[PDB]
């Protein structure tokens, strides 16, 4: 795996004193602050995203996205979606991001709680799923999503422990095909009930 | 050297006792793209693995 800073963010200096996140856009009502973005906060009828400025071009790859999703509610809305998409993401329903994408979306849906993979070739409006919660746990869940040899696997770290290592397995989609080239992305989206939805890290690796 | 081995270390968030290109952001409003030329400088030159990462030996050369 080679650590691929550009297309990476975490804190504990995370923005820049502009209020920006290096290598970075962010749209909406996401946050960005020293130690987290908070992609979309538990207000009503919020939207926020954070996307790559450039496309990686990386045969295979692994993320490694920290969160949390707090909220009073012992429901909550909507969640959080990571995005490996060609283009970046304009603002739309599917969890602060546009409903026609192409490439693959790993769906946080809060509205359940379950985790989805959704992927689309640039021409729709679920490939594979898992039940956790990942609401208003102790310590940040953690999403690692490789994608290598054409299968795109999604572990979890459900973020009960401290041991930020404890990953268990989700889903996993064989003989996938995504875009050569793509922005890495996050979005995030509340309704009537609403969460605090914070990204601690993106981390993006190359692999070889 | 001993505020070399200290300049190391401040930037090394993650206490890891390795720098990667975002703590190397840090360690310099200059634009993203100069700063991507000088850490990119700074990677080719001392990351012998290319694992993105370099240790004080690397960096100290
Ligand atoms: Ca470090
Ligand atoms: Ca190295
Ligand atoms: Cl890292």
């Amino acid at each position: 795996r080679r650590f691929e800073y550009k297309y990476s963010f975490k804190g504990p200096h995370l923005v820049q004193s502009d209020g920006t996140v290096p290598f970075w856009a962010h749209a909406g009502n996401a946050i960005p602050s020293s130690d987290q973005i908070r992609v979309a906060p538990s207000l009503k009828s919020q939207r926020g995203s954070v996307w790559t400025k450039t496309k990686a071009a990386f045969e295979n790859w692994e993320v490694e996205v920290t969160f949390r999703v707090t909220g009073r509610g012992r429901i909550g809305a909507d969640g959080l979606a990571i995005w490996y998409a060609e283009n970046q993401g304009l603002e739309g329903p599917v969890f602060g991001s546009a409903d026609l994408w192409n490439g693959v979306g790993i769906f946080f849906d809060s509205f359940n709680p379950a985790i989805v993979i959704i992927g689309n070739n640039g021409q729709i409006h679920a490939l594979a799923s898992c039940q956790r919660d990942f609401r208003n746990k102790p310590y940040p869940v953690r999403a690692k999503i490789t994608y290598y040899q054409n299968t795109l696997t999604v572990m979890i770290n459900n973020g009960f422990t401290p041991d930020k290592n404890d990953y268990e397995f989700c889903a996993k989609v064989e003989n996938m095909i995504i875009p050569a080239q793509g922005h890495f992305g996050i979005s995030a989206a509340t309704g009537g009930l609403a969460d605090d939805h914070d990204v601690l890290s993106f981390l993006t690796f190359q692999l070889t | 050297q001993e505020l070399q081995l200290h300049y190391f270390k401040m930037h090394d968030y993650d206490g890891n006792n390795l720098l990667d290109g975002l703590e190397l952001s840090t360690a310099i409003l200059m634009s993203e793209d100069e700063l991507i030329n000088i850490i990119d400088g700074v990677l080719r030159d001392d990351d012998k693995n290319n694992d993105g990462y370099i240790d004080y030996a690397e960096f100290a050369k």
